[PDB]
């Protein structure tokens, strides 16, 4: 369990939910 | 849309229109170079190319104005 | 310039949904001269579909080589009331390896069917 | 019916579906 | 430079999900010096949550002024097995006027509850 | 992730690493100016500021290398 997955916080979270999360991340970055 | 269909629109929804003013200047600068080169004469192939480029730039300025108008 | 080519493509896409059709079209033609065919095709289709010119947008579905454009053809079929064609297209997109295409298909089927 | 809505093609399409569509649009624009 | 500030913030976010934690952190600290607090906070939280340091990421939930960061706290509560806290946070986000927040909440509740 | 968690990663997934090479050069150029100014001396406030800036830039180069390594 010592090898951590990339983006482990959303490992197993489905694409619909991660897409909404990406939408929010990009909204923060685009405001810079 | 109610809340930005595109990344560019989010960029432009920012308080100080720093991005919009900057983009407008770059488009205007490119359109002026384009008109200067057309004025010098250009071969026919380059002329059709430059005209399409000028219209694309004029279209960009027109869309930018509509996206940022209060 | 490439940074500006991308910005003009984004302006055209944003504009295609806000009644700037002539402007979007001039940009798409120029993008095609530059070889940015997929982006030009996206803009052309969005502009036509957003004007309600569904049949003309659907002329691009024939042999369409860019899967990311498929949702636009499903939307066109939907507004034209072509229920069975819509259902076949959505069923096809369902198995896409691109999660956005698969989610678009499952979501539209769910909202529409 | 002569006044066309902005983004009329997805008028009434829900946010989950339009978000997937936006994800595909941005993927095309980011490749330029 | 502003174009580069945005690119460094994007590099930090991408890096926070690919084990580049020290790098992401240096960028977040610099973004805070520049006043880009919300973006710095996003990077800090993503980096901590992606390292499994859920409790430290959750220290930022207290009085959190940026609703777009709320999904990260729900994810932290989820991995920490804090079921009731997770459910209250999701129920709160459900009524958000930001469709992405509302969809994230409804979707996670559906997948998790 | 399997398919790009960020817009930048999509930009970088493009065949000709034109964007990656360009970004790397801009970061390296900014880091070199930063090191030159540190070398001249800077007051203490500016020094702490420049060091944080240099580390942010070095972090950016390090993330870029990992995002683009084959
Ligand atoms: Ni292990
Ligand atoms: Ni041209
Ligand atoms: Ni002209
Ligand atoms: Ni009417
Ligand atoms: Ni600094
Ligand atoms: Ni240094």
């Amino acid at each position: 369990m010592h090898k951590i997955n990339k983006w482990s916080v959303i490992y197993n979270i489905n694409s619909t939910v991660t897409r909404a999360l990406r939408d929010l991340m990009q909204g923060i970055l685009q405001k810079i | 849309g109610s809340h930005m269909m595109t990344a560019l629109e989010t960029r432009l929804s920012v308080a100080d229109g720093t991005h919009a003013a900057a983009l407008r200047q770059r488009l205007q600068a490119a359109l002026a170079e384009c008109r200067r080169e057309l004025a010098r004469g250009a071969c026919p192939e380059r002329f059709q190319f430059l005209q399409q480029q000028a219209r694309a730039l004029e279209g960009g300025l027109g869309i930018l104005s509509q996206l940022t108008e209060d | 310039d490439t940074s500006l080519i991308r910005e003009l493509a984004e302006l055209a896409l944003a504009g295609s949904g806000q009644h700037c059709h002539e402007e979007a079209l001039c940009i798409a033609e120029w993008l095609e001269r530059l070889g940015q065919d997929e982006a030009a095709r996206l803009i052309r289709i969005s502009s036509l579909a957003n004007q309600g010119r569904y049949q003309e947008a659907l002329a691009f579905a024939h042999g369409n080589p860019w899967p990311a454009l498929e949702p636009w053809f499903a939307l066109c079929e939907w507004h034209l009331g072509l229920g069975a064609a819509l259902d076949r297209r959505l069923a096809g997109l369902g198995g896409s390896s691109d999660p956005a295409l698969a989610d678009f298909a499952a979501g539209m089927r769910a909202q529409v069917r």
